[PDB]
C-alpha cells in the first residue's frame, strides 16, 4: 500500500452481466439490486480478488483506468 | 430532505415491497397535521420582519458584552449578517412547517453545524437565544395546535443547535 | 393450553439476545442526510466495537465524509475502521490472538468461529502475512460477501441457524455476547481472555 | 420486545382465550391518555441537555472521588463515559415511557449491566443515586405545565418513577 | 411484538437518538386510530363461532372433492383442526387489529408458513377462501373505518397467503 | 469432518506403524459395499420430505401439547424451525451413513444441541422421540426394494440403527 | 499511552515482523530528543505553581464578565477548579514532554473532552487563552531545544482544543 | 479434518444447505470403484518397504557425493537414522494418500508447513525429491494396471508440492 | 501495551502528582544507556534465526519424544507451529526488552497462553525448556561485541534473562 508498488490505484467499471445475473437469481438475492452498471475504484495490491471475484461472479471487466500512473 | 411519505419511498424502495398499512397511516398523521402546519406558515410570513428585528434586539440584550467595540457583534455587516441569519432560519422553519417533517431544516442548516460555529467564533448559544426568544413571541402569535407544532419544530433547531 | 408457558420469541429472551434478533440490519443506499447517517455511524461503531463506547475525537473524518459523497462503499470504510489503530488497541493490543481472532470473528462477522481448525488457520495466516492481511480476508471472505453484501453492515447473525454454520457457533455465540452491556475495551478482562477456547478444543476430536 | 397491547396479546395467547372486554377497554383507555404519555415523552425529549446536566452537577457536588485523579470518571473519556451512560439510561426509559411499559429496558438495556460495571470496577451505588437523581430532574421537568393542555397525568408521573425505579434496581 | 410503536422504537434505539417529531406524529396517528380498530376487534371476538363454522363449511362448498372419504379433507379430526386453524386466524387478525399493525400476524402465521404447508401437502387457498367468508361477514358486522381497517388487515393476510 | 478411512489413517499415523493387511480387508470390505451405500443413501434423500412429513405426524399425535398454545411449535415460526430440525438432523445422518464414520454426526452436530436446546426451552425427550420416529419412517424406504436390485444389506439397517440411536442418545 | 517505542512496538507487532534500522533509529532520535526533553520536564515542574496562578490571572483579565455573579467563572469553588484543571493540563503537558510523545496527554484529556465541554459549558477558548499564557511564561523560562518542544505540545493541546 | 472425495463431497453439501444430488452419489461410486487398485498398490508397496527405503538411501547418496563427508549436515549415524525415518514416513504418508484417494493426508501431515521446517533445519527439497525419482523408477514395476498410475499420481503431485 | 515511561506516568497520574525529579533523573539514565539496549535487540534479532535454530536443534537432540508420531510435534504443521511459537516467545521478549516493561509481553503472550496450551494439549514445560534454550543462546549472541562499541551491558544481559524468566514463569 505504502510501498511504490503498492501505490498506482486504479479505478474499475464493472457491468453486472447477463450471466452474473442469472448466477446471482440461483445463488439467491442476498444484495439489493442495483443496477448493472457500477463504478469503483480499486488500489494495486487488491486490484487482483476484484476481477478475481468478478470472474467467479460471472461479470466482466468493462475497462481499466489509473488514478495514478 | 423528507416529508413522512419521503422516507416511506426511501423505505418501500429499500426492501423492494409494496407499502402495507403502517406508512399509509402515517400518510395520515402528515395529512391531518399538514392544515395547522399551514395556518402556522401563514403566521410566521405575516410576522417575519418583526420578529427577525426583536430577536436582533434580544440577543443584544442578554448579551451586552458581545454588542461591546473588538468583537463579532460589533460590526454594522456584522448586525446585517445577524438578521439575515434570522430571516434564513425561520423561512426554514416555515419550509419545515409545510413539509411537516424537519427534511429541509436538516439539509439546509443541521449539516456541518458544529464545526461552522466554532470555524467563525459564532457563538451557537447566540441562536440558541435567538430561537427561544422566537418561542417567546410565537407562544401568542400562534393559537391551539399551530402554537404546538411551531414550538416543537424550533425546539428541534434549537437542540440540534445545543 | 399448557402448564408452562413458552411465549411467541421466549427463546429470544431466555438467551441473552432478544432485541438482537429483532433488531434489524441498516444499509446506506442512495443519497440521504447528517441525520440518519450519524445513525448508521452509531450503529456501525456499537457494532464493530464490541459495544465499546469510542470517543468522538477518535473517529476519523475523511473515511466519513468519503462515505457521506458514497465514492467508498461501507465495506471500504469498514475496512477502513478496522485499520484504524483504535481497533487494534481496543482489540489487538490487551488480548491474546487467539482471544483477538474471536473478538474479530464475533464483530466483524456477527457469528462464533466454527472449528478449532479455522482458529488454527487463521493464526497461521496471521503469522505468515501479518495483522492487516486478515482483516482483509474477513472483509474480503466469500461468507461475508454473500451474508451481508456490499452494503449490509454487519450484524450479529448468530442466535439463529445459517448455512453450514457448526452446531457450536450457537453456544460459544451465547457464552460470547451476554448482552449489550458487554463491552470489550482493554478493561473487564473478558476482552483479554480467550473464553471460545475450551469451546473450540472439543471440536478438534471425536 | 413488546409495549402494552403486544404483552397484553402475549399472555393473551398464552392461556389460550381471546381478548376479554374488559382488556379491551383498558386498552382503549391506554390510548385515550395515550397523547398524555406522549406529551410526556416529549417533556423527556426536550429537557435531556437540561437534566443530564444538572443531575451531573448534583452528582459530583455530593461526591468528589470520581473527578479525583485515579478516581472512577477522573479522565475525560472516562466523565464523557460517566455522562453518555446516563444519557443513555434515561433514553430507554423515555423509549419504555412511549411503549407504556418497561419491558425494552429488561430486554436490552439492564439485563447486565450489573456485570459490566463489577468487571468495569464502577460503583454499583453511584450509579444508582445518579439514576435516582435523574429520575428527580425528570420528574421536576414534568410537572412543568407550560405550553401544555393541564390535566392529570399524576398516573404518568409515578410510571416514569417506577421505570426509574426499577433501572436503579437493575443496576444494583 | 411487532408494532408501529415498536418500529418507532427499535428504529430510534438502534440509532441511539431520542425520539424527534415524526414518529410522535405517526404515534399521535395510532393513538387516534386506535378506538376504531379496537371496536372492531371488540365486534370480531363478539362473533366468532358462526365465523369459524361458516367458513369451515365454505370451504366444504367450494371444495366439495376434500369431503369424501379417502382423501386428506376427510375425517372428524381433520373438521375439527379445520376450525382450530380458522379459530387461529381470526384470532390473529383480531390481534393485529388491536396492535394496530400486522406484527403479529407476521410473527406468528406469517413467519415460515410456505414450508409448513407443503410440508403437510396444506393448499392454502382453502384458508383464502375462508378469509373470503370472513370478508364476506364482515361486509355487514362492521361500519365504515373500523370495516374498512378490518377488510385492509384481512386483505393483506390473504396477499401474504398469496 | 473424519471419515472412515479418515479414521483408519488417523490410527495408523496415531500408533505410527503402516496399514496392516486386516486394515486393508475391511477397507476392501467398505469399498465394495459402496454401492449399497449410494442406494440406502438415495434412498432416504429421495424420500425425505415423506418421512420427515409423516414421523411429524406421529410426533404431534403422541404428543398433542407441544402444538397447542404455550407449546414450543404453537407460534408456526417453531414449527417452521422444527421442520428444519428434523430436516437437518436426517440431513447429518445420512451424511453420517455415507460417511460410515460417525465422527461428522458427533462433531458438526451433537456437540451443542444439549445446551442449545437447555437455553430454547424444548423438550429434549420430545426430541428424542422425534429422532425414533425418524428411524422408524425411514426403515420403511430402508427395506424398501423398489426400483433397485435386491440383496440383503442387514450391515446396513443395524448400522443406520445405531446411528440414530446415537444421535437419540446425544439429544437425550 | 502512545509514545513513539509504544507505537514502534505495536507496529512491529501490526506486520508480524521484529524491528529494523528505520524504527531504532526513531527511538535513537527518541533518546536523545529527552534530554532537552527532560530539561523542559525540570524547568516546567520547578514552576507549576506560578505557571498555573499566571494563567488563571490571565485568563480572568481576557474575560473579567466571566467572573461576575451568575456566570461560571463566580464562585471560590469555581476558580479552585479552573486552577484544579490548568495544574492536570500542565501536569498532562510534562507527561507528553517526558513520554516524547502525545500519549498520555491524547488519551487523559483529549479522548472524550469535548463531550464535558458541551455538556458543562465549558468554552475551550479559556483554556486556549490559559495555555497561551503558558506559551508566553515558558518563552522565558525555556530556552532552545526545550522551549521549542514544549511550545509545540502545548499549541498542539490548544489546537485539539480549538 | 482430512480432505478426501466423499469428505469434501459432505462438506460441500453442509456448506450449500442442500442434500446430496446426482453428481455427489456418482462421485462416491467413482472412489468405491478406484478404491481397489489403490488397495493393491497399497499392499504392494506394503510387501517391498525396505528394499524401497535402502535404494532411496543409496540413490540419494549417489545423486549429490558433497554431502556424506564429514563435517556438514548429512555426516553422522544419527543424521542416517533420521534419513531412514524420514523415507520412511514419506511411504507412509504416501501409502496413506492411496488408500484415502485423496492427497488430504499426505498434505496436513507433511506438507502443511513444510517450507517454513525445510528453512529451520537446512534440507532443501532436492534429496527428498531424488528419494521419490527413485521411488517411481522402483514403483514403475512393482504395480501394474490402474494401481500403477494411482501410485503415480499422488507421488507426482508430491513431488510438485516438494518443488 | 505500556512501557516504563509509560508505567512510571501511570504511577504519577494514580497519585496525581507530578514526575518526582528523582524518577526523572531515572529515566533520564536509562535514555542515556538507550543505545546499549537498542544494540542489545538488534543483536536479538539479526541472531533471532541463529538463536531459534540452536534452540531447536538442541531441544531435539535433548527431546525425542516429539519427533516420533503421536509426539505433540510430530506432523510438519505441528512442529512448524511449535517453532514459530518460539519464535514468537522470543520477538515478545524483545518487545518487552525495547519497551523495559514486561506489560507488553502480559498483553500478548502471557494472558491465557496456559489455557490455550491445555486446551491443545500441549505440555508447558517442553515450552519453558523452549524459552530457557532460547535464553541461553541470547545471551550468547548478546555477548558477543561484534561490530559495536564494547562497553558494560550486564545489566541489558540480567534484564533479558528476567524477562525470559516471567516468560517461562508464566508459561510453566
Ligand atoms: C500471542 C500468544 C500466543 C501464541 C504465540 C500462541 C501460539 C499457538 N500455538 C498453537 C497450537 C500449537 N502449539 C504447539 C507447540 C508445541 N509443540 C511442541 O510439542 C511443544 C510441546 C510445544 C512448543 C515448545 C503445537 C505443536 C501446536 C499445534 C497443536 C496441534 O495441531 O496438535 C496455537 C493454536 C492453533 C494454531 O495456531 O495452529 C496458537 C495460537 N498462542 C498464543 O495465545
Ligand atoms: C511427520 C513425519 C516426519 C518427517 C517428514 C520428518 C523429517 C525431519 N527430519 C528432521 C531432522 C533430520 N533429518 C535428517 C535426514 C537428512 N539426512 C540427509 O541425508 C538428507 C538431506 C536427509 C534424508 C535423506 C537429518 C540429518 C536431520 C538432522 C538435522 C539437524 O538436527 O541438524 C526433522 C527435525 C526434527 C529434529 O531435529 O529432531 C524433521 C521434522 N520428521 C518426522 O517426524
Ligand atoms: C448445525 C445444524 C443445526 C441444528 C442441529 C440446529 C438446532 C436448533 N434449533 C433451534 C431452534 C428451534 N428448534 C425447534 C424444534 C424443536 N422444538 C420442538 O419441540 C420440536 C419437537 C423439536 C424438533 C426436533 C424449535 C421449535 C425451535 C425454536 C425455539 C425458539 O425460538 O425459542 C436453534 C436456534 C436457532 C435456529 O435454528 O433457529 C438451533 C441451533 N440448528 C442448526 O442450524
Ligand atoms: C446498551 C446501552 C449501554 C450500556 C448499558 C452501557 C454501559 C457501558 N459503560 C461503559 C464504560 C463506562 N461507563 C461509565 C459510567 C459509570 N461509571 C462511573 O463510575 C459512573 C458512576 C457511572 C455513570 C454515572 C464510565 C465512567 C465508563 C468508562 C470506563 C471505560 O470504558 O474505560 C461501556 C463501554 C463502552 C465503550 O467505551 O466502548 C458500556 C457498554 N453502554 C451502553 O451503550
Ligand atoms: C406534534 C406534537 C404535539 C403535542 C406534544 C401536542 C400536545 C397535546 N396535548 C393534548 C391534551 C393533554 N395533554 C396533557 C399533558 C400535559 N398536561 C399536564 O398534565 C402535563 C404538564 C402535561 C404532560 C407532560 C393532558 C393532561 C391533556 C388532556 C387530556 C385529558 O385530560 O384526558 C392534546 C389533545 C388536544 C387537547 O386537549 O389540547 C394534544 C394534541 N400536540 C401536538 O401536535
Ligand atoms: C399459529 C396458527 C397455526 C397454523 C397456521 C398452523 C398450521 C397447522 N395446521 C395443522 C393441522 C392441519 N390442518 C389441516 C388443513 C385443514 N384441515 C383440513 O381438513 C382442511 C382442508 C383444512 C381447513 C380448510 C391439515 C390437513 C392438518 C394436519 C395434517 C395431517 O394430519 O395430515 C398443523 C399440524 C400438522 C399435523 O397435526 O399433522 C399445523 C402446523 N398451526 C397453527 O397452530
Ligand atoms: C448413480 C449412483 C448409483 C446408484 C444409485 C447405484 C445403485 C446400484 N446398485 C447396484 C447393485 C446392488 N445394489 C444393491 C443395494 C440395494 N439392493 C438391496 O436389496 C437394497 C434394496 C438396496 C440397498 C439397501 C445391491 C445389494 C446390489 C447387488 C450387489 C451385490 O452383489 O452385493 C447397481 C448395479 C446394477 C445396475 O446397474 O442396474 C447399481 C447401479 N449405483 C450407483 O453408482
Ligand atoms: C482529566 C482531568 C479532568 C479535568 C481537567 C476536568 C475538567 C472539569 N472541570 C469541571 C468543573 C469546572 N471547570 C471550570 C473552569 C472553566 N470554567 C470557567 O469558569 C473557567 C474560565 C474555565 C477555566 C479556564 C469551572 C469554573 C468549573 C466549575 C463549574 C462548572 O462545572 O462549569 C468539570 C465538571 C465536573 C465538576 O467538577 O463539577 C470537569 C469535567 N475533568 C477531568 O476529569
Ligand atoms: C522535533 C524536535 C525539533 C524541532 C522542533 C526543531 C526545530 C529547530 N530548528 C533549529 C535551527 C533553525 N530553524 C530554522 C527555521 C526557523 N527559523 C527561520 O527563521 C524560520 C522563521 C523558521 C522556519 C519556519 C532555522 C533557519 C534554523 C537555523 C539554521 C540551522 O539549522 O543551522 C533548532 C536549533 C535551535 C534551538 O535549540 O531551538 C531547532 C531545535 N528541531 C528539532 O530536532
Ligand atoms: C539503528 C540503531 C542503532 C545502533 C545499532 C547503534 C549503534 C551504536 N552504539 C553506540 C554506543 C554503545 N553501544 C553499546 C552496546 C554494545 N556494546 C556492548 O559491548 C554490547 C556487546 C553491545 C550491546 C549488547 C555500548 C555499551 C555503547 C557505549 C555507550 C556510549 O557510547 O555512550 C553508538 C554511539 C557511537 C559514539 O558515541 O561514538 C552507536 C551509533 N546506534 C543506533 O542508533
Amino acid at each position: 500500500a505504502i510501498t511504490t508498488q503498492g501505490k498506482r490505484i486504479y479505478k474499475i467499471t464493472v457491468s453486472e452481466a447477463g450471466a452474473y445475473a442469472t448466477n446471482k437469481h440461483r445463488t439467491g438475492y442476498r444484495a439489493p439490486i442495483r443496477q448493472s452498471n457500477y463504478t469503483l475504484t480499486v488500489p494495486y495490491d487488491r486490484f487482483l480478488p476484484e476481477m478475481i471475484r468478478l470472474h467467479q461472479s460471472g461479470a466482466k471487466i468493462v475497462n481499466v483506468t489509473s488514478v495514478i500512473s | 430532505s423528507r416529508t413522512v411519505i419521503t422516507e416511506v419511498i426511501a423505505t418501500a424502495d429499500s426492501q423492494g415491497r409494496f407499502l402495507n398499512s403502517t406508512e399509509l397511516q402515517a400518510a395520515f398523521g402528515r395529512f391531518e397535521r399538514a392544515v395547522p402546519a399551514i395556518e402556522a406558515a401563514r403566521a410566521l410570513t405575516k410576522n417575519q420582519d418583526a420578529l427577525v428585528k426583536g430577536a436582533v434586539q434580544a440577543v443584544f440584550k442578554k448579551f451586552p458584552y458581545v454588542t461591546q467595540p473588538g468583537e463579532k457583534g460589533y460590526g454594522d455587516s456584522n448586525q446585517a449578517k445577524c438578521a439575515r441569519d434570522i430571516g434564513y432560519y425561520l423561512r426554514f422553519i416555515t419550509y419545515s412547517l409545510v413539509a411537516s417533517g424537519t427534511g429541509p431544516l436538516d439539509d439546509y442548516v443541521i449539516a456541518g453545524l458544529r464545526e461552522v460555529n466554532r470555524a467563525f467564533n459564532l457563538n451557537p448559544l447566540w441562536y440558541i437565544e435567538a430561537l427561544n426568544y422566537i418561542k417567546g413571541e410565537t407562544g401568542k402569535l400562534l393559537s391551539g395546535q399551530s402554537k404546538t407544532e411551531a414550538l416543537l419544530y424550533i425546539d428541534h433547531a434549537i437542540n440540534a443547535l445545543s | 393450553p399448557s402448564p408452562l408457558e413458552q411465549t411467541n420469541t421466549y427463546g429470544q429472551e431466555r438467551v441473552q439476545a432478544n432485541a438482537v434478533l429483532e433488531t434489524p440490519q441498516v444499509t446506506l443506499r442512495a443519497p440521504f442526510t447528517e441525520e440518519q447517517f450519524q445513525g448508521a455511524l452509531y450503529a456501525i461503531y456499537k457494532q464493530v466495537f464490541g459495544n465499546t463506547y469510542v470517543m468522538e475525537s477518535e473517529r476519523p473524518a475523511t473515511a466519513e465524509s468519503q462515505l457521506r459523497d458514497g465514492r467508498i462503499t461501507v465495506r471500504g470504510f469498514i475496512r477502513l475502521l478496522a485499520k484504524s489503530d483504535t481497533y487494534k488497541a481496543r482489540f489487538f493490543n490487551p488480548a491474546t490472538q487467539t482471544r483477538f481472532i474471536e473478538l474479530n470473528h464475533k464483530l466483524l462477522l456477527g457469528r462464533a468461529p466454527y472449528d478449532q481448525a479455522e482458529i488454527s488457520r487463521h493464526v497461521a495466516l496471521y503469522t505468515s502475512q501479518g495483522y492487516e492481511a486478515e482483516i482483509d480476508s474477513y472483509l474480503d471472505s466469500e461468507e461475508y460477501q454473500e451474508c451481508f453484501g456490499e452494503d449490509t453492515v454487519p450484524f450479529f447473525r448468530g442466535f439463529t441457524s445459517q448455512p453450514g454454520q457448526s452446531t457450536e457457533a450457537f453456544n460459544r455465540m451465547v457464552t460470547l455476547y451476554d448482552g449489550y452491556a458487554t463491552s470489550d475495551s482493554e478493561w473487564d478482562r473478558g476482552g483479554q481472555s480467550a473464553r471460545l477456547t475450551d469451546s473450540l478444543a472439543r471440536s478438534t476430536m471425536d | 420486545m413488546n409495549d402494552v397491547f403486544t404483552r397484553a396479546i402475549a399472555q393473551a395467547d398464552l392461556k389460550g382465550s381471546f381478548l376479554l372486554e374488559s382488556d379491551l377497554d383498558k386498552l382503549a383507555s391506554f390510548a385515550k391518555e395515550g397523547v398524555k404519555r406522549l406529551d410526556a415523552v416529549a417533556a423527556l425529549t426536550n429537557n435531556a441537555p437540561a437534566i443530564i446536566s444538572d443531575a451531573a452537577h448534583k452528582l459530583f457536588a455530593e461526591q468528589q472521588e470520581l473527578i479525583q485523579p485515579g478516581g472512577n470518571a477522573y479522565p475525560h473519556r472516562r466523565m464523557a463515559a460517566c455522562l453518555r451512560d446516563m444519557e443513555i439510561i434515561l433514553r430507554y426509559v423515555s423509549y419504555a415511557l412511549l411503549a407504556g411499559d418497561a419491558s425494552v429496558l429488561d430486554d436490552r438495556c439492564l439485563n447486565g449491566l450489573r456485570e459490566t460495571y463489577n468487571a468495569l470496577g464502577t460503583p454499583t451505588q453511584s450509579v444508582a443515586r445518579a439514576v435516582q437523581l435523574m429520575k428527580d430532574a425528570a420528574m421536576v421537568h414534568l410537572k412543568s405545565t407550560a405550553n401544555v393542555t393541564v390535566g392529570d397525568c399524576s398516573s404518568l408521573y409515578s410510571e416514569a418513577a417506577t421505570y426509574f425505579d426499577k433501572a436503579a434496581a437493575s443496576i444494583a
